[PDB]
């Protein structure tokens, strides 16, 4: 269900939706009553002069002068009610003529020099008189005034709808956008409030996609679905709503065109689906063989393989080039050509409409009707196409929004929790511990010990042996299956997650390296401040500090290897925890991080119950419990020194070269 | 427009569709000024007293065909022109993807692979974008924008065409200086939008550290401020990009109200016919679209020259390794020898490589075995021609390597790299690389070689495996399989055996000695238990043999002791 979810994530910040919809209603008003205005410009002022007129009187009572006397038209009159005395003016290839008296029916005319008949019946004949250029000019003077008039009008109106239009416009932007930061906002504390279990199996690079990404084409699709398709349904109403109100016999057939829209739709979108699907693919395996020829082209050139990878990748490309000419085809006949024919059939039906009412009928003809007609036409068939496309777009959308929404539908989940003022002493028990990470497996057989309050515990197994496996389960990473866990009087389980994790702090074999200034990283921007950081230099830390170009060292991404762990220890001492679980720490890499790992370590390691999972076992002489692992079992124990630990090879000579 | 010039080749090589295209867009754009002229003429008999039933047949069977005609010519230019995109596309894909098959290392060096993937997945686009759509915008914007503009100032008026064309200039400047403007926020937008990724990602990744500091509330404050920070760049594009329509609408509604009121202002003057007058609204409706093709191809034009200079730039790179001239007719490799060889990576320290002044004699195999950094990955990799010739003279029993052609040496050499390198493709047909005839059972006999039958059923399936990249130990039994099955006249083993069990590197070892008999086999390994039975063994020291001694000769003279260590 993922429009569910859209409506609801929409209802939040419904106020700014529902004011762009209004504004846009406005603006959509203002636009389509432009048109309007030029049909009436047409039909009053240019046609006025085909309507009747009457004897006038001698001032400007809407009155116009012809030669020895002056007439006014049947509208502008002001109620003299006189029937004889009539006037008319005929137009006749494109000289309009004057007949001095009434007419009767009216129909198609024709003028040998002063007959000018009207012809289903051909008695009637009037007499007429050319009117010269000046003549017409002075029948047509007095709709001038209202020529202006309505030009000012329609300025006006166009004005209005340009403010209005960006206002809807913005409007929908921001309710898109601000949508889209709280589900961003909603998603990352989700992810928060995740399990590792679910981060362990799935790469970073899916989290962080399943973040970011799909939010974006989140905000895509509502940026297509609010301004697209809400927005060109209004405006084809609205221009419906104006044909109707013109001519009702003529809108009939705009109505009765709507189908075409989705016919072609729904065909262009069951053709596009297939053919986009088949080029994206192809394109993607294209990409993955380049990819995976750049990478190991060594082995390609050493094997002489360059005859067989180009026939591959040539057969990919004549797949796809396939692929694109069907689609170039399935585009060039359904989207654009098709429009065009749709348009000049429609410019076909207005001319046999208008005809017809023409070839029988006096004074049916309206060319007001007929050219508001063909602009309101003229808008309606811009945007189809664009709606075409973005329908056939909204799969991806929505494939991102089912991800997104069953990313935060998950139930499993864990409780926040609050931090505990008492500091738990140092102490560890394990009364049994059988932990794995699959059904019907067992990672972890049996391991139960315990830590004082001043201790340093090592573990020992080879590779893969579950060294670690612990660190996971005394954080609460992963519970345990079916055995016990205690600090202090309490049971780990019995306790909340942020609690625990106040009592104890880690340090893993990559210092994870937080973006900002080196003061930050090893605060972590908390609420302490001030001998927080200062101290980790003046207890461990005596080189870097005294490089200090900002406060505590601003700096920037990566320093090699052994500042990182220098870094990782001072937020360790920073932070003062209690159980300081350590992690295998590669140290000589660099150069004994300048012989200063072992002080940074054991300084620490005081005060404290600390765990060591190094696998350098020489650097753990002072423990006095050491561990081992029978991949996943306590067998041995002792010390270097205690115990024969350091014999019967357990401790390797070869260890210590 | 000089991406129109460097492309003069393939326009050349294909003059033929495109004369066509650029003759059938002519004709349609010519076509197109009739149906407009038709209606004004049509509304004119209409007004006047001449308008029969013929007329309107007349009307109603010109406007089909004309119909008909536009839809048919229409489809065969688009055809014809986008065909020739598709084509100039896959040209370029060809031709890059050719020339990447045959650079050799240093290239590969000095490109980056993010580089050559953007080349050949974005640039290309853009050229074929220009091959098409450019032409397209160019031929809409030089002739179909002038045709109209003349029939209205022919046909319809002098005077009003002038004054209702004032503002279409002034929306495409416009136009232009908004779409500046949007391309400039939304490139800050994308920044900001990049850095917030990039923090996620990063507040992601370490997950494990942010928990064990019960740090996830700090972290999700800095997050909601990365939101709100992305969201202000999104504003400050929306406040722009909000502009588009409004400017258009005015600059359009703007020219339909003058048309109209001055052909108002004119029809009283007895200087058109409201025929005349529709037929000019419909020409500027349809002049429109030219407004938008100007600066779509002024856009078009650039990305294109920069994309077509950067993908000419990336294909017009010189071989780094020379196929001789006339190779010497060498059936076979004999002797191998090194006279004095000192060879230096390109951009690298010193010499990197000192003579070697060695020699390996037909069918004895030498076991090379030294210190990290020392170099004896080097060797082989002189010996490849992976990297250009270096100093004296690699002698294959009297013809240097220099002369012996590219294609022989390479099916001599049998190579298994040291970095593992396996395609993902079956496991059956990714250890056929070595030959592809490939008989059908030659293969379980080389895997039998490399004892890689060890491999039962452990596996998914039987030799159909997708090694998805899965995992195991057998990627380096792969890769050997499939360097003994080519059956090379000499075998380079690098650091192959680092991962396997001793009791199977034992196996695979005496087997290449008593399987590989009459040729030559180069081992290298840090581990002295391999190089046992080499009868001329070499340890480097930084740039120099130690010593050429033999296995007696090493482990008496003072050079490195460490299978005194043994191991075990
Ligand atoms: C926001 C939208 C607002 C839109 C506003 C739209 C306004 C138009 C409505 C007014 C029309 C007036 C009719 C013409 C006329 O005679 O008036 C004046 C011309 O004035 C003009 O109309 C000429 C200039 C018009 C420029 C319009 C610019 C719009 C931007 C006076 O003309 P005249 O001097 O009497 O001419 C005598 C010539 N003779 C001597 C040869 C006989
Ligand atoms: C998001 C969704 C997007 C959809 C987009 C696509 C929308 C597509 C379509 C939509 C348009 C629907 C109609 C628009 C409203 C105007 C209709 C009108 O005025 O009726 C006219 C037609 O009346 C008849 O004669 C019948 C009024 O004419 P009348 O002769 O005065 O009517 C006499 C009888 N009466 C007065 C009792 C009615
Ligand atoms: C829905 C979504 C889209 C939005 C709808 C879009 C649909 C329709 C909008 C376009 C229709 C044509 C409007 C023409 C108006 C005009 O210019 O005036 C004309 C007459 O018109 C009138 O007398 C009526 C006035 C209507 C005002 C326009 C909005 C309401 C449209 C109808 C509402 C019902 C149908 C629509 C709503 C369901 C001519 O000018 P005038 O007025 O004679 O000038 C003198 C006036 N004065 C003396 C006062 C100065
Ligand atoms: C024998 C042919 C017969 C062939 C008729 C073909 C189908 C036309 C159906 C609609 C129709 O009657 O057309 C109508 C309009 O609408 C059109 O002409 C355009 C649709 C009628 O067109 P008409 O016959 O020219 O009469 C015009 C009358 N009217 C203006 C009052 C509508
Ligand atoms: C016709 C195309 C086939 C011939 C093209 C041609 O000869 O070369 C041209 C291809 O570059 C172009 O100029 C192509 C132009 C095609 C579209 C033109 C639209 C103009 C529409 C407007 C209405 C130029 O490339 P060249 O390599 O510079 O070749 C000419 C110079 N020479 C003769 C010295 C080589
Ligand atoms: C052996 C003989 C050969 C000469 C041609 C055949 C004899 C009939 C001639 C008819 C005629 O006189 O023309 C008349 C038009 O035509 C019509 O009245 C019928 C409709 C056809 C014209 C409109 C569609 C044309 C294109 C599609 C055609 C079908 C599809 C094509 C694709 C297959 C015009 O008559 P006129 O006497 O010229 O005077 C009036 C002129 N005026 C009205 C045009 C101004
Ligand atoms: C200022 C415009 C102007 O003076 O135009 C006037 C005179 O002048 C022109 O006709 C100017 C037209 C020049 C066009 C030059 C570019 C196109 C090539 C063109 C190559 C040739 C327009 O007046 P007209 O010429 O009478 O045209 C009006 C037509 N009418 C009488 C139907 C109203
Ligand atoms: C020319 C001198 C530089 C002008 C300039 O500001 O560059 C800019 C505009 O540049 C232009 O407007 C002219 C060159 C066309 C590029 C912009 C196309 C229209 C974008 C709509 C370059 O802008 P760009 O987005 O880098 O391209
Ligand atoms: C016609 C469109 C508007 C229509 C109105 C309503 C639309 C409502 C819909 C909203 C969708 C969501 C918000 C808008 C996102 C795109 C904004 C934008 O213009 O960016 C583009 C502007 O740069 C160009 O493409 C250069 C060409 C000139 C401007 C083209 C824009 C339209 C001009 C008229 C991209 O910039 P870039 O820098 O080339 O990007 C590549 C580099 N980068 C990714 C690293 C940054
Ligand atoms: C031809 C078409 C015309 C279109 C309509 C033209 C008029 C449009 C009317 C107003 C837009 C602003 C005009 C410019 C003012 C100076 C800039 C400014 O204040 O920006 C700031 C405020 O920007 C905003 O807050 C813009 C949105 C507010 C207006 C929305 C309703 C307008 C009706 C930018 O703030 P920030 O840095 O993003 O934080
Ligand atoms: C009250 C009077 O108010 C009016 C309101 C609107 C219009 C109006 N009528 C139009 C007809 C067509 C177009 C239009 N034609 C186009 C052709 C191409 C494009 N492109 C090209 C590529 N990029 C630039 C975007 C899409 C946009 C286009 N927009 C705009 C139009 N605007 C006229 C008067
Ligand atoms: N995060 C994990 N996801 C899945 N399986 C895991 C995970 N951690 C450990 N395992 C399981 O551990 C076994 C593989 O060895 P394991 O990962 O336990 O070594 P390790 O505990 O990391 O030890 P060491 O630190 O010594 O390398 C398999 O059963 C594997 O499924
Ligand atoms: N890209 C390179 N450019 C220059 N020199 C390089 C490059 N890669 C490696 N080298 C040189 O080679 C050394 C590492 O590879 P080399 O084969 O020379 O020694 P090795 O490590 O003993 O061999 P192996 O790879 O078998 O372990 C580097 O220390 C350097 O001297
Ligand atoms: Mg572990």
């Amino acid at each position: 269900k993922i429009g569910k979810t859209l409506w609801r994530y929409a209802l939040l910040y419904r106020k700014l939706l529902i004011t762009a919809v209004l504004l846009l209603t406005v603006a959509v008003g203002a636009e389509l009553t432009g048109p309007f205005i030029g049909k009436k410009m047409i039909d009053d002022h240019i046609l006025g002069i085909e309507k009747t007129w009457y004897e006038a009187a001698e001032k400007d009572k809407n009155a116009v002068q012809f030669h020895g006397v002056s007439y006014v038209r049947e509208d502008r009159l002001q109620e003299p009610v006189s029937k004889a005395k009539e006037a008319h003016i005929y137009q006749v290839g494109m000289a309009f003529y004057f007949v001095d008296q009434a007419v009767s029916f009216d129909g198609n005319r024709t003028v040998s020099d002063g007959k000018l008949t009207i012809t289903g019946d051909k008695s009637r004949a009037y007499a007429a008189e050319k009117l010269t250029k000046q003549e017409l000019f002075q029948f047509y003077q007095p709709e001038i005034k209202g020529m202006v008039l309505l030009i000012c009008l329609y300025g006006g109106l166009l004005v209005f709808s340009v403010f209005f239009q960006y206002g809807q416009h913005y409007l929908l932007q921001m309710s898109a956008n601000r949508i889209i930061q709280k589900m961003r906002q909603d998603v990352f504390s989700h992810i928060q409030k995740m399990p590792i279990r679910y981060f362990d199996n799935l790469p970073a690079g899916k989290v962080v996609a399943r973040i970011t990404n799909d939010t974006e084409a989140i905000r895509d699709l509502y940026v297509t679905v609010l301004s697209t398709f809400v927005t060109s349904g209004i405006y084809m109403f609205g221009i419906f709503t104006a044909l109707f109100l013109l001519d009702v016999k003529l809108a009939f057939v705009c109505l009765a065109i709507v189908p075409i829209i989705w016919l072609w739709s729904v065909i262009y979108r069951r053709y596009a689906s297939y053919y986009n699907q088949k080029i994206r693919s192809i394109n993607s395996d294209i990409n993955a063989k380049m990819n995976e020829s750049i990478q190991g082209m060594t082995i390609i050139q050493a094997f002489r393989h360059q005859k067989e990878t180009m026939r591959e990748f040539e057969e990919l490309n004549e797949s796809h080039f396939y692929f694109q000419n069907r689609m170039l085809n399935l585009n060039s006949l359904m989207s654009h050509n098709l429009v065009n024919v749709i348009r000049n059939l429609a410019f076909v039906c207005l001319i046999w409409h208008f005809g017809g009412a023409s070839l029988n009928a006096a004074g049916i003809v309206s060319i007001g009707v007929l050219y508001a007609f063909v602009d309101y036409l003229n808008r309606l068939f811009q945007p189809i196409t664009g709606i075409v496309n973005q329908f056939s777009k909204l799969e991806l959308a929505r494939v991102s929004a089912g991800r997104v929404f069953e990313l935060l539908e998950e139930k499993n989940t864990e409780e926040a929790g609050e931090p505990a003022k008492e500091r738990a002493l140092g102490r560890v028990e394990f009364r049994d511990v059988s932990f794995a990470y699959q059904e019907g497996e067992e990672v972890l057989k049996h391991i139960s010990f315990t830590a004082q309050k001043g201790e340093t515990v090592a573990l020992v197994g080879h590779t893969g042996s579950g060294k670690s496996s612990i660190l996971n389960l005394l954080f609460r990473f992963y519970d345990a299956q079916k055995g016990d866990v205690l600090i202090d009087g309490k049971s780990i389980y019995n306790m909340s997650r942020q609690e625990l994790r106040s009592h104890m702090g880690i340090v893993l074999q990559d210092p994870y390296l937080f973006s900002g200034t080196i003061g930050s990283n090893v605060s972590l921007d908390d609420e302490r401040m001030t001998e927080e950081e200062i101290k980790n230099a003046l207890r461990q830390v005596g080189a870097e500090p005294l490089l200090k170009k900002l406060p505590k060292g601003i700096n920037e991404p990566v320093l090699s290897s052994g500042e990182r762990q220098l870094i990782s220890f001072a937020r360790a001492l920073a932070f003062d925890p209690a159980i300081l679980i350590l992690d295998e720490a590669t140290a000589h890499i660099d150069t004994e991080t300048e012989a200063v790992i072992q002080k940074a370590l054991d300084v620490v390691k005081q005060g404290r119950t600390t765990f060591v999972i190094a696998h350098r076992l020489s650097t753990i002489r002072n423990a006095d419990q050491i561990l081992v692992l029978d991949k996943g079992e306590i067998v041995e124990r002792g010390n270097h020194e205690e115990l024969m630990a350091l014999e019967g090879q357990y401790y390797q000579m070869y260890e210590l070269q | 427009f000089s991406v129109l010039k460097k492309l003069g080749w393939f326009f050349k090589a294909y003059w033929l569709r495109y004369t066509i295209a650029i003759v059938l867009l002519l004709a349609v754009n010519v076509i197109e000024m009739f149906p407009p002229k038709l209606l004004g003429n049509a509304i004119d008999d209409m007004k006047a007293g001449a308008f029969t039933a013929e007329g309107l047949l007349f009307y109603i069977g010109i406007f089909f065909v004309l119909t008909a005609a536009v839809y048919i010519m229409s489809y065969f230019w688009m055809h014809q022109l986008f065909g020739g995109a598709n084509l100039m596309e896959k040209i370029l894909r060809t031709k890059l993807m050719g020339h990447l098959l045959t650079m050799s290392p240093p290239f590969y060096e000095k490109n980056r692979t993010g580089d050559l993937m953007a080349r050949g997945t974005n640039d290309l686009q853009a050229v074929s974008l220009t091959t098409g759509f450019g032409i397209l915008t160019l031929v809409d914007s030089t002739m179909f924008m002038m045709t109209i503009f003349l029939t209205m100032g022919f046909l319809i008026s002098w005077k009003l065409t002038f004054a209702a064309i004032i503002p279409l200039p002034v929306m495409a400047i416009a136009i232009s200086l908004y779409g500046s403007k949007i391309h400039e926020r939304f490139t800050e937008a994308q920044n900001a939008f990049g850095a917030l990724n990039d923090r996620v990602l990063e507040s992601v990744s370490g997950v494990r550290v942010i928990r064990a500091y019960v740090q996830e509330t700090n972290d999700v404050r800095r997050f909601n401020e990365m939101t709100a920070d992305v969201y202000q760049k999104n504003m400050k594009v929306a406040f722009i990009d909000s502009l588009f329509e409004p400017t258009v609408k005015l600059l359009v509604g703007a020219s339909y109200l003058i048309g109209l009121g001055y052909g108002a202002f004119l029809v009283f003057r007895n200087e058109l016919t409201l025929g005349e007058l529709v037929s000019f609204n419909v020409y500027l409706g349809m002049m429109i679209w030219p407004m938008f093709a100007i600066g779509e191809l002024i856009n078009v034009m650039q990305r294109g020259n920069a994309s077509l200079d950067r993908v000419n730039e990336t294909l017009s790179y010189e071989t780094d390794v020379t196929d001789p001239k006339q190779p010497a007719d060498l059936k076979e490799p004999g002797d191998i020898v090194f006279s004095h060889v000192s060879f230096t990576y390109p951009s690298s320290t010193s010499d990197n490589l000192q003579d070697i002044s060695f020699t390996v004699r037909k069918g004895q195999t030498v076991g090379i075995a030294g210190k990290t950094g020392s170099g004896k990955t080097t060797i082989i990799k002189q010996l490849l021609r992976q990297y250009p010739p270096g100093e004296g003279s690699i002698t294959f029993s009297g013809v240097p390597i220099q002369q012996i052609p590219l294609d022989r040496l390479r099916g001599w050499i049998g190579y298994v790299p040291q970095d593992h390198l396996l395609f993902s493709r079956t496991v059956k047909e990714n250890i056929l690389y070595g030959k592809q005839d490939a008989t059908d059972k030659e293969v379980q006999q080389a895997i039998a070689e490399a004892h890689f039958e060890k491999d039962l059923h452990m596996l998914p399936s039987g030799l159909e495996t997708m090694v998805v990249a899965l995992s195991g130990g057998q990627k380096q039994r792969i890769s050997i399989a499939r360097a003994l099955m080519a059956n090379p006249e000499i075998l380079i083993l690098d650091d192959s055996l680092s991962a396997v069990d001793a009791k199977t590197e034992a196996a695979i070892i005496k087997n290449i000695r008593e399987n590989r008999k009459g040729k030559t086999t180069f081992i290298l390994t840090h581990r002295l238990s391999a190089v046992e039975h080499a009868d001329l063994i070499l340890v480097m020291d930084g740039g120099v043999i130690a010593e050429r001694g033999t296995h007696q000769e090493l482990l008496a003279n003072n050079g490195w002791y460490r299978e005194q260590y043994e191991r075990q």
